[PDB]
């Protein structure tokens, strides 16, 4: 399934990715396709914090859905 | 000649344009209530204007009929407000490139991490850290006529613009009563700046209120923020003058 | 202007359309900004006066809501002694462009019938209201009538 | 000079102006840097607002300076 990622500069970064994928897993795959440390992103879903145990099925991530990416320290 | 019902002119169907629950509205409505949305007052969702209708234009509508500039402004609107349910108004952006990031609130090192930005600077002051090392935010702008003007500036400009604090934007009262419903969906206080849960938070006693010191509804901090402002200008003069070697105002006039 | 468009259009549909509960609806054709009106309420306590207001809309309606007030003094929860009326229908919050004055008129007027004391601006009067409409409206009756 | 402009959202943008450029001016360069219509944009330097009628000079506004872009909201 194909979703996307927006960052704060606006960079869309698109994602191939599964609805039981989970969170970390995504932060994995951000970090390396761009090289954001997983330690380091923070992603957002209706204004939701993503924790890294839950799955994109749990917060119901449809299709070609974005996703907010914002940075830590 | 099929008549809007937002503006109530009458236009042929190319010159509309409709929701999901088939309400005919002209273009130039839409036009008008997406800027209301994105640069102005405004609830982020486009919503259906007519109040039977909880469903909203869809995004095909939006994308036909809103231009380009106002389509990426809304999409850059609705993340922001995305950031403030979720971190709260805890992203700063850097003043060097804008590049928005989270911490703490605990340190003031801002490295901005963009490879081409990098830079190191103090959220407290925009004031570079290299430079802030032993130094405070008030010695580093005394430091120089630059850093100091323009403190002086956002400390005048800060004495009036109240921030939400959800989505960061400043606000300022045009007329009516201290309470004020952010574009974001949070209230807050016109004389104390908190963010207030209802009407509970100000003085219900009309009958000088002497039964509870909460803030009064209709009192205009007009006159107290402008005293307030006019005083820091005076005061960064005589500092200015004080500290000047037989040197030569830092703000707008007074009136 | 869009806001003088859409109130022409408005006042054209209430000249032909009177409504029941306002009446002596005053407005200069070079100002269409500022309403003058006469509240005519149908139920006790307030049945045996009526109530100048004043509506003010923004240059930049109908996509932000106009401000209510009342001239007339009146005994009331949800309005206070200067005579603002915070009628949700209108809040920034609450808006909707689609919305006309005839549909603000008749929400005003489903509140001066119907107080709401949870969210007041006099808590005196809510309290009141609540614990002892009776007394509530035996005070609201001689405050209308004076 | 160089002067600085904060949008709504927060972003600082960088404008180039002239102590003669009018408020006009300023708004028609913050449309051009960002697509914010002159008519929804509220200016505030220091705590007071500028009115088109004026210019720049009329606001003490210096290089490297920052405007505010704040949201005229109503009471209630
Ligand atoms: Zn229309
Ligand atoms: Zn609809
Ligand atoms: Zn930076
Ligand atoms: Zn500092
Ligand atoms: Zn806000
Ligand atoms: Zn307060
Ligand atoms: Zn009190």
């Amino acid at each position: 399934m194909q979703i996307f990622v927006k960052t704060l500069t606006g960079k869309t970064i698109t994602l191939e990715v599964e609805p039981s994928d989970t969170i970390e897993n995504v932060k994995a795959k951000i970090q390396d396709k761009e090289g954001i440390p997983p330690d380091q992103q923070r992603l957002i879903f209706a204004g939701k914090q993503l924790e890294d145990g839950r799955t994109l099925s749990d917060y119901n991530i449809q299709k070609e859905s974005t996703l907010h990416l914002v940075l830590r320290l | 000649l099929i008549e809007c019902r937002c503006c109530y002119g009458e236009f042929p169907f190319e010159e509309l344009t409709q929701c999901a629950d088939a309400h005919l509205f002209c273009k130039e409505c839409l036009i008008r209530y997406a800027q209301e949305a994105v640069f102005g007052s405004g609830k982020l969702e486009l919503s259906c204007m007519e109040g039977s209708c909880t469903c909203s234009f869809p995004t095909s509508e939006l994308e036909k009929v809103l231009p380009q500039t106002i389509l990426y402004k809304y999409y850059e609107r609705k993340a922001e407000e995305e950031v403030a349910a979720a971190y709260a108004d805890e992203l700063v952006r850097c003043p060097s490139c804008s590049f928005p990031a989270l911490l703490d609130s605990d340190v003031k090192r801002f490295s901005c991490p963009n490879p081409h930005c990098r830079k190191e600077t103090c959220r407290k002051c925009q004031g570079l850290w290299k430079e802030h090392n032993g130094l405070t935010c008030e010695e580093l702008a005394e430091k120089d006529d630059i850093k100091y003007r323009t403190s002086i500036e956002e400390k005048m400009t800060a004495a009036r613009i109240r921030k939400c604090h959800k989505c960061g934007t400043g606000l300022i009262k045009s007329e009516g009563a201290n309470r004020m419903s952010c574009r974001c969906g949070a209230q807050m206080c016109y004389l104390c700046r908190v963010s207030i849960n209802g009407y509970d938070h100000f003085c219900q006693h009309p009958r000088p209120c002497q039964e509870c010191s909460r803030c009064s509804l209709w009192t205009d901090p007009t006159e107290d923020d402008e005293k307030l402002i006019e005083e820091i200008q005076k005061e960064a003069e005589e500092e200015q003058k004080r500290k000047n070697g037989e040197n030569t105002r830092i703000g707008p006039p007074l009136e | 202007m869009a806001a003088s468009r859409r109130l022409m259009k408005e006042l054209e549909e209430i000249r032909k359309c009177g409504m029941k509960n306002f009446r002596n609806i005053q407005v200069d054709e070079a100002n269409l900004l500022t309403w003058q009106g006469l509240i005519v309420p149908d139920n006790p306590p307030y049945d045996k006066g009526a109530f100048r207001i004043e509506i003010n809309f923004p240059a930049e309606y109908p996509f932000k809501p106009p401000k209510i007030t009342f001239k007339t003094k009146i005994y009331h929860p949800n309005i206070d002694e200067k005579g603002q009326v915070k009628l949700p229908v209108i809040s920034a919050e609450n808006w909707k462009p689609a919305t006309k004055t005839d549909q603000v008129i008749q929400s005003l007027i489903a509140l001066v019938n119907d107080p709401q004391p949870e969210h007041p601006l006099r808590a005196d009067l809510a309290e009141e209201y609540s614990k002892d409409r009776k007394k509530f409206c035996k005070n609201a009756e001689e405050f209308t009538k004076k």
